């Protein structure tokens, strides 16, 4: 079971990797403590198919506080994914970076957040605005040091009304705390 | 300000959960079921629960309760709106809302939950727009979400340009047991199924009383809608300025406007019912229905629900027109009529037995509800005047609309 | 059983093979991988995590998994030891103080009972400064000849130029493949 | 045909109001 799943996930066949990811997602949703296999799924993370990348990101987010030490092997992957040409991939990476409740991981995510704050894609701008608020809620001092308040203020005075509304909501949430 | 959106089941098992902020532990869902059971068993059960410092505000779905945990002073209205949007999206994507699709459509369900809301703040709620970025069977997100028009995808092309409208009437009447009507409200519903090529900017025009008064024609039949709620595509500023209903219709069927005004006219159906219930011996149901509506209109599928005794058995019905059947599941006499011409008069004489032993507790008097549905009948008299379909390319639209009159909250209080 | 499909696949090339990319930080590992895959000297930030890529040459998919030289990432090299067939060691001849640390790390990684079939692959990186040693002084200092049951081969590759990469690839193919 | 009233074509605007 567990050994077979680990062997399937550590294989070079994408057809088996997708099935293993689906089984791991179902086990976690079915109520199975699958946090012990977090390091095994770490290697099978950089995948071209977006179907397995989303499941891996969701598992890491759900298995981030449980195994913060094993999450140190994803900063490079997040940095690499924060520059994908597809706006959806960048937005997903930004959302996953802010969702990871790791104290030693949010410190290194300031550079990708700063890069994506001025993203031309409105979805990327909204994702960066949400990630800034998430980081500020997780660490207000880190957000203040990164100087994201000035970027958030300029977001309201720009185009993309959805992005402007998202930035306004993030600023209100930050000021609320 | 929801902390974690989760989907429960009828047995207390969480079908799916999606944390949004992570400020609430995932183990608090276990106490939600005992708390709900205690509230229901004590009469204090409410959709907004509270597990100490964490509030569990959620609604009950067809098979599971969409409970969303929250800890801070989050907007309950925002949480309810997000839950309603999620339910609508699930209905649009999945034809059924049950546990059969929760355990079978998790691959797309998780992606939809992740994309819809981030950090407790939803960003996209259009099922049609969301279907172009998240599929269960991915390209870049469509520009409609990024653009201002997030409810009409550009580039839609069709062989023909036909738009079907539906002027659905809701006749709600609250008649007291004394015979007087207390709450008599009629809520209009302009539901249109727009199917055209491109992104036309519909210019809805009706014979509104306010519009007629402003134009100077406040002397003919004008609809006086007390409350008019336009859809997201309808521009609020245009309607507020000079009653200009200009909006881009969506691709599919959607509710554009929903009028809601009181009605001061006599009921379309007058029900005269009597209860000759003997003391544990027998019962009589002298129910007479008088149709006050126009004779040119026929009420298709008339269903006047008459609540009979719960313990009544061996009943006999002596009616005039229409099939009358007693359903033990509902414990009432279903006065089912297929076609009811306007001005018709149906008389019924019920007769059922009653056990000698009296019931342990009272059962109450459920109201008598009629299910009349007369199509091609506009009780409010509101008629569509024009529909300005304008397209940059230029095409000849063929709009269509139908008027349907039915019974809404048309309940009759029992004596 | 029938092996006709395997023979047909091997008639035009079937073996792919694997490879590893380990070494100290700022040792040309990321630049070397970029040159092998793309063919240009790409400047990249220090490898906080890891980089996985593949190289198609001689009908063999030479998959290279770059590993950073971070202190917190040094003990993470054991994760790549599972399902690993090759290993490439990148030395840092421009860091005299880091040479001892690199040698100690290589000795620690070479003292694993699970990593036994991985042949030695010493790459002389940063072969552009006059302070860089030859292909024998570094090997003599590291004692590559003292690795019993280990096939070690030292190759000097210039990060800016790229010379010697073809020779190293040919040597790796000859060590991995034992056919015509 | 269709239950609930046959669909009727709608106009373009108030032609009598210019
Ligand atoms: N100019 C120059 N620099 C070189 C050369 N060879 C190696 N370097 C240095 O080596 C570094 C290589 O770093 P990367 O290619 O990004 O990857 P890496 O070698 O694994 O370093 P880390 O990511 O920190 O582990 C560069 O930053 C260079 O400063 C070379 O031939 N010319
Ligand atoms: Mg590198």
């Amino acid at each position: 079971e567990i050994f077979e799943l680990k062997a399937e996930l550590n294989s070079d066949k994408k057809e088996k990797k997708k099935e293993a990811v689906k089984k791991v997602i179902a086990s976690m949703t079915v109520g199975k403590d699958v946090s012990a296999l977090f390091p095994d799924v770490v290697n099978c993370m950089q995948t071209d198919n977006l179907e397995l990348k989303k499941l891996v990101y969701l598992y890491l987010m759900n298995y981030a506080k449980s195994q913060p030490d094993m999450a140190i092997m994803a900063v490079n992957t997040f940095v690499k994914d924060c520059e994908d040409p597809n706006p959806l991939i960048r937005a997903l990476a930004v959302r996953t970076m802010g969702c990871i409740r790791v104290d030693k991981i949010t410190e290194y995510l300031c550079e990708p957040l700063r890069k994506c704050l001025k993203d031309e894609d409105p979805y990327v701008r909204k994702t960066a605005a949400v990630c800034v608020a998430k980081l500020h809620d997780i660490n207000a001092q880190l957000v203040e040091d990164q100087g994201f308040l000035d970027t958030l203020k300029d977001l309201i005075s720009d185009s993309n009304p959805m992005v402007v509304a998202n930035a306004v909501a993030a600023l209100s949430e930050i000021a609320e705390s | 300000s929801a902390s974690a959106v989760y989907v429960l089941d009828l047995k207390g098992k969480v079908l799916i959960c999606r944390n949004y902020r992570g400020d609430v532990d995932m183990s608090e869902v276990e106490h939600f079921m005992p708390i709900l059971m205690e509230k229901e068993e004590e009469g204090m059960l409410s959709p907004i629960l509270a597990h100490g410092g964490v509030r569990f505000m959620w609604i009950k779905h067809n098979n599971l309760y969409l409970v969303a945990t929250s800890k801070k002073n989050a907007c309950v209205s925002l949480v309810f709106s997000f839950l309603y949007k999620v339910v609508q999206v699930f209905s649009e994507y999945f034809k059924e809302l049950e546990e059969e699709s929760i355990r079978d459509n998790f691959v797309i369900i998780y992606e939809l939950l992740d994309e819809l809301m981030d950090f407790g703040y939803p960003q996209t709620t259009d099922s049609k727009i969301l279907q172009e970025y998240i599929t269960q069977e991915a390209p870049r997100p469509p520009a409609t979400v990024t653009n201002a028009v997030s409810w009409r995808s550009e580039g839609i092309k069709y062989r023909k340009n036909e738009v079907f409208l539906d002027v659905i009437e809701a006749v709600n009447l609250l008649v007291s047991a004394n015979g007087n009507v207390l709450r008599s409200e009629i809520v209009g519903s302009i539901k249109m199924r727009v199917f055209l090529s491109g992104m036309p900017e519909l210019r809805l025009g009706l014979n509104d009383k306010v519009l007629f008064d402003n134009t100077g024609r406040g002397k003919s039949k004008s609809v006086e809608l007390e409350d008019v709620k336009f859809h997201q595509c309808v521009r609020l500023s245009r309607f507020e300025n000079d009653r200009t209903i200009s909006f881009i219709p969506p691709d599919g069927e959607f509710e554009l406007m929903s009028y809601r005004l009181n009605t001061h006219v006599k009921p379309l159906i007058w029900i005269e019912s009597v209860i000759e219930k003997h003391s544990h011996s027998r019962i009589e149901y002298m129910v007479k229905a008088k149709s006050q509506f126009k004779r040119r209109s026929t009420a298709n599928n008339v269903e006047i629900h008459i609540p009979v005794p719960n313990d009544a058995d061996s009943p006999k019905f002596k009616t005039t027109v229409g099939s009358v059947k007693w359903v033990p599941e509902n414990s009432e006499i279903v006065w089912s009529v297929k076609s009811f011409p306007g001005g018709k008069e149906y008389l019924m004489r019920a007769h059922f037995g009653l056990p000698s032993v009296e019931a342990e507790d009272k059962e109450g008097k459920p109201p008598i509800s009629v299910k009349f549905e007369i199509p091609y009948f506009t009780t409010s008299g509101i008629q569509v005047r024009y529909l300005k379909i304008i397209e940059k390319s230029g095409y000849q639209a063929l709009p269509w609309v139908r008027y349907i009159t039915q019974n809404g909250d048309y309940q009759l209080r029992t004596q | 059983g029938n092996i006709f499909a395997n023979l047909f696949k091997g008639l035009f090339g079937k073996k792919e093979m694997r490879i590893l990319m380990v070494g100290l930080d700022a040792a040309g590992k990321t630049t070397i991988l970029y040159k092998l895959k793309l063919g240009e000297i790409v400047t990249t930030i220090p490898t906080i995590g890891f980089n996985v890529e593949t190289v198609e040459y001689k009908n063999i998919s030479f998959t290279v998994w770059d590993v950073g030289g971070q202190d917190k990432i040094r003990p993470l090299w054991r994760h790549y030891f599972q399902n690993t067939q090759g290993l490439i060691f990148v030395v840092d001849s421009n860091d005299r103080e880091r040479v001892n640390e690199a040698r100690e790390e290589l000795m620690r990684m070479l003292a694993e009972d699970e990593l036994r079939d991985a042949v030695l692959l010493v790459f002389a990186n940063k072969q552009d400064l006059p302070n860089a040693m030859n292909a024998a002084e570094i090997t003599d200092k590291l004692g590559l000849h003292s690795l019993r049951h280990r096939n070690w081969y030292i190759q000097a590759t210039c990060a800016t130029s790229g010379d010697g990469l073809y020779e190293g690839l040919d040597w790796l193919s000859n060590q991995l493949r034992n056919q015509k | 045909d269709r239950k609930g009233g046959s669909y009727s074509q709608a106009a373009g605007s108030d032609s009598a109001q210019s």
